[PDB]
RNA sequence: ACAGGUUGAUAUUCCUGUGCCAAUAGUAUUAUGAGUUAGAUGGUAACAUAUAUAUAAAUGAACUCCUUUACAUAGGCUUUAC
RNA sequence: GAUGUUAGGAGGGCAAAUCCGCCGAAUUUAAGCAUAUAAUUAAGCGGAAGAAAAGAAAAUAACUAUGAUUCCUUUAGUAACGGCGAGUGAACAAGGACCAGCUCAAACGGUUAAUCCUUCGUUUGGUGCAAACCUUUCGACGGAAUUGUCGUUGAAUUAUUCCA
């Protein structure tokens, strides 16, 4: 919707933040990854 | 001496003066709210003879409990088992009514305290009224005294909820020893468990 | 970069002033980071750990000062009393637990259990 | 009424409240934010989520020579607060912006 | 309808008679806390407390007993007029419970008994006993 | 609480203009108009009356009595706006 | 009996294997099933501890008698219960492990409740770097307590002997 409650909005942001792929320099020293369309957050 | 006279006076009961008196007391109690503190023991002789010891944080509570059976609790008045268990109406609880009364004060209502004991007080068709003696363990008078001290230990919380009151000793059958009570003694479950217990050794 | 023991001697005003100064520096490092700059990005870690050190010294100093004020008295605030278990806090004092009725005391005094040997 | 015989509990420490440096975290360096600073004399600041407008206005005046005509705020998706602080004519934004970055 | 044994606690001494008896007792109020400490520091009396009173009545150590009207459990005083009559000691039921307490330095008291008083007053004690 | 404008992505929310609404403590000054030498007038009536940078201001307690808030459906008729 | 953001304190919840109260089935077995059986089980709900519960004779025996409680070994698939079907089912002794006793109440003590507690204080210590703990006697001022706290465990009295 247009509207949200603040906890819900913050959580949606948290999930979005969680998605972000593994940092490229780290690999020089993933398996779990939300994709929006076919894999709903549900919460 | 004083207590002996009062004991015998209360012992007779259906003597005029006592009978009038019990009725008057019963009238007062029928008005009063279900659990309440009383000033000083209503029956000094029984209370003192039992657990009560007067100085500081020993407190008296008068409790009212409903009489008779409890009815089997199965919804809408039918039980779906075998005919042996189909009887709703006449079923009878294992705990005695006195124990339930100690419970009703003992649980949340007075739950700072610890229930020590309880005495009879009075009766009517609708209610039995009991008085419960309870004691505080967070106040110095019980902590200091070498007598009675034990009740402050952490292992004696909720005696009334565990069958560790005189009523509790009663319905577990712990009051009567000897061959007549047989299996009760180390606890009824415990005794059953020991008898069932099937034992082997390394070499047989 | 600075180390705890050198801090511990210092006056409370000076200690607080030093903390405020480090905070301002820390803010400056962040402002640099937010801009396109990369150059001093490593230095912020040092500053932050130093900030933490300064805070630890001041809080500890206050705690000592407060305990020193509330000597004796039988009535410290709850926080400064023992942080032993709830089960321990509720429990009897050993002194109380030990104590015994006079006749029992008389009995033990008269007939102590004793050490003995045989043929 | 009340008369505690000693304090119940005492806070020892330096305050754990959100301080002025830390309340406002850093200026925003987006293309959009540079444009706003240029064209309408308006400075864009990132702040802590639990900030409120009054606190930001006081804080900005303390932390910089800025005086604030109106402060607009929004909560981003990423968890950071974005404050548009509209400058008063008492000073002119560009120099003050140039000095901070 | 009230049973006789309960009923008999209604009829106190007259108020004026009660005051006179109380006044007569008053000087034989037992040794008080500060006084006791003073006596100890250097180097008869009215006896109270229901258990102690019953023994005093039983053994005919009692000579005059004063009974409070209105203790909340009637039972703890109920036997007392009957007992006093049977073991044949003069007894009196007095109107005010609190004052009998005041007489022994307490917030309340149940009964108070007088075994003997000074020779100069023995006639007056006999008069109270006669009234009772 | 509206119009116009404005950005790569927002706008009755930013910008420009214009307003409106709600607060707006105590104390002391000032200025604004009233009433007084403790409470204005008009109008036959229905009722009307403060145009001060601002229609601000027309004594009123307890206790009461109302009203607005605040209402179905159908059918036509009529007026204004688009 | 109310009332108190009065002063000091306490309970709530989580955790369950063992542990304690309740409440409480049925699938099942009987070649069916109705009593029995499954089972004083499972589920349900309450409560504890490092173990708990039990415990100091309203016991058993019928002997040359034993002697708090628990557990093991056992009696015993026995006495016994039971459509006397299916099935169920103890106790006493005996051999051990361990081995521990007690106090209220009741009686007795009034030329003096000898008790108890909060708050204020006050000192003989000992540890510890400090923090802090740990011992330690001595007074106040409140209260509480005879509607019964404390002492004593029939009562004195002799010789002996001990302990603080």
């Amino acid at each position: 919707g247009s509207i949200k409650r603040f906890r819900l909005k913050q959580r949606l942001g948290k999930c979005r933040r969680q998605n972000r792929p593994v940092p490229h320099w780290y690999r020089l020293k993933n398996t779990k990854r939300r994709h929006w369309r076919r894999t709903k957050l549900g919460l | 001496g004083a207590y002996k006279y009062i004991q015998e006076i209360w012992k007779k009961k259906q003597s005029d003066a006592m009978h009038f008196l019990l009725r008057v007391r019963t009238w007062e109690y029928r008005q009063l709210p279900v659990v309440h503190r009383v000033s000083k023991p209503s029956r000094p002789d029984k209370a003192r003879r039992l657990g009560y010891k007067a100085i500081q944080g020993f407190v008296i509570y008068r409790v009212r409990v409903r009489r008779g059976d409890r009815k089997k609790r199965v919804k809408k008045g039918i039980v779906h088992g075998k005919p042996k268990h189909q009887g709703v109406h006449k079923q009878k609880s294992t705990r005695n009514l006195k124990s339930v009364a100690e419970g009703k004060v003992g649980k949340s209502i007075c739950g700072n305290l610890r229930v020590l004991n309880s005495y009879w007080v009075g009766q009517d068709a609708v209610y039995k009224y009991y008085e419960v003696i309870l004691v505080d363990p967070n106040h110095n008078a019980v902590r200091n005294n070498p007598k009675i001290n034990w009740i402050c230990n952490p292992v004696h919380k909720h005696r009334e909820l565990r069958g560790l009151t005189s009523a509790g000793k009663k319905y577990r059958g712990l009051r009567v020893k000897g061959h007549l009570s047989a299996k009760s003694r180390p606890s009824i479950r415990a005794n059953w468990k020991r008898r069932q217990l099937i034992k082997l050794r390394k070499c047989r | 970069n600075v180390k705890a023991y050198e801090l511990r001697t210092l006056k409370k005003k000076e200690l607080l002033d030093k903390l405020d100064e480090l905070k301002k520096e820390l803010s400056g490092l962040r402002i640099s980071k937010a801009l396109g700059n990369s150059a001093k990005n490593s230095k912020i870690h040092g500053v932050r750990k130093n900030v933490a050190r300064v805070l630890t010294v001041y809080n500890q100093k206050r705690k000592m000062e407060l305990r020193q004020l509330y000597k004796n008295k039988k009535f410290k605030p709850y926080n400064l009393r023992k942080k032993l278990t709830k089960n321990k806090r509720l429990q009897l004092s050993p002194k109380q637990k030990a104590a015994m009725t006079l006749r029992q005391k008389k009995k033990v005094q008269n007939f102590p259990q004793r050490k003995y040997l045989v043929v | 009424a009340r008369n505690p015989k000693c304090p119940r509990i005492v806070k020892s420490c330096h305050s754990k409240t959100l301080d002025k440096y830390g309340l406002i975290k850093y200026p925003l360096t987006s293309e959009k934010a540079m444009k706003k600073i240029e064209e309408i004399n308006t400075l864009v600041f990132m702040c802590d989520k639990r900030a409120n407008k009054k606190n930001i206005k006081k804080s900005v005046k303390n932390l910089f020579g800025i005086e604030c005509d109106k402060v607009n705020v929004l909560n981003t998706l990423n968890g950071d607060k974005k404050a548009y602080v509209r400058l008063s004519g008492e000073h002119d934004a560009l120099e003050v912006a140039n000095k901070i970055g | 309808k009230v049973p006789p044994s309960i009923n008999q606690f209604n009829h106190t001494l007259p108020k004026s008679q009660t005051q006179d008896l109380l006044n007569f007792l008053k000087a034989y109020k037992p040794e008080s806390k500060t006084d006791k400490k003073q006596r100890l520091l250097n180097k008869l009396f009215l006896k109270y407390g229901i258990n102690h009173i019953t023994k005093l009545v039983e053994n005919k150590k009692a000579n005059l007993v004063v009974i409070a009207n209105d203790v909340s459990p009637i039972e703890l005083v109920l036997f007392l007029p009957a007992l006093c009559r049977l073991k044949e000691v003069p007894y009196c039921i007095v109107k005010d419970k609190a004052t009998l307490g005041k007489l022994v330095h307490k917030k309340t008291a149940t009964a108070v008994c007088l075994e003997s008083v000074k020779k100069e007053d023995q006639e007056k004690l006999d008069y109270f006993a006669k009234v009772c």
